[PDB]
Parts: structure tokens; sequence; C-alpha cells
């Protein structure tokens, strides 16, 4: 998933874009990855 | 005028007008790369 970043590959972002602007793309991507991992553990607590 | 600062440095030099762009965090080009590099988390002011 992109989560509204320009791509879903970290090496692509870092190759494609310069550090001050790569950082906001990475931060958008890790926000969606935290939300999805946090969602998984919440479902696992309810199943447990 | 409201703050206090731990330490303060003043750095001084001459460059061409169109290079002044490079005196900012995360920039690149001959000046930023080989002459004077600001850190990406710079706190301070650039005056020209």
């Amino acid at each position: 998933s992109n989560f509204g970043a320009i791509s879903s590959v970290l090496n692509d972002i870092l190759s494609r874009l310069d550090p001050p602007e790569a950082e906001v793309q990475i931060d958008r991507l890790i926000t969606g990855r935290l939300q999805s991992l946090q969602t998984y553990v919440t479902q696992q607590l309810i199943r447990a | 005028n409201d703050l206090c600062f731990t330490n303060v440095y003043a750095d001084s030099f001459v460059i061409r007008g169109d290079e002044v762009r490079q005196i900012a965090p995360g920039q690149t080009g001959k000046i930023a790369d080989y002459n004077y590099k600001l850190p990406d988390d710079f706190t301070g002011c650039v005056i020209a």
C-alpha cells in the first residue's frame, strides 16, 4: 500500500527524491505501516 | 529577543548570489557538498 506516498518502496523514495522531501514521504509510509500492525495486534487480542 | 541560547556561533564567508540557495539544510551542489554543509536539523538563521 502507498498510504498516499508517491510509492510503497523505501529505496524507490530515497532514489527518486532529496532528503527534506523524501522524509515526508517516508513518514507517511511508516504511519500506514504502524496503523496496520496496530490493527493486527488488536484483532489478535480480541481473538485470544 | 525572548530566548536564551546554550552557545552561539557566527560563521562568515562570500559566495555568488545564485549559490545562496545552497546555504540551507539538506541542499546539495558544490558549496553544500565541498565547502560548507549545514546539518539537516539546523537551528539558527542564515543572513545574506
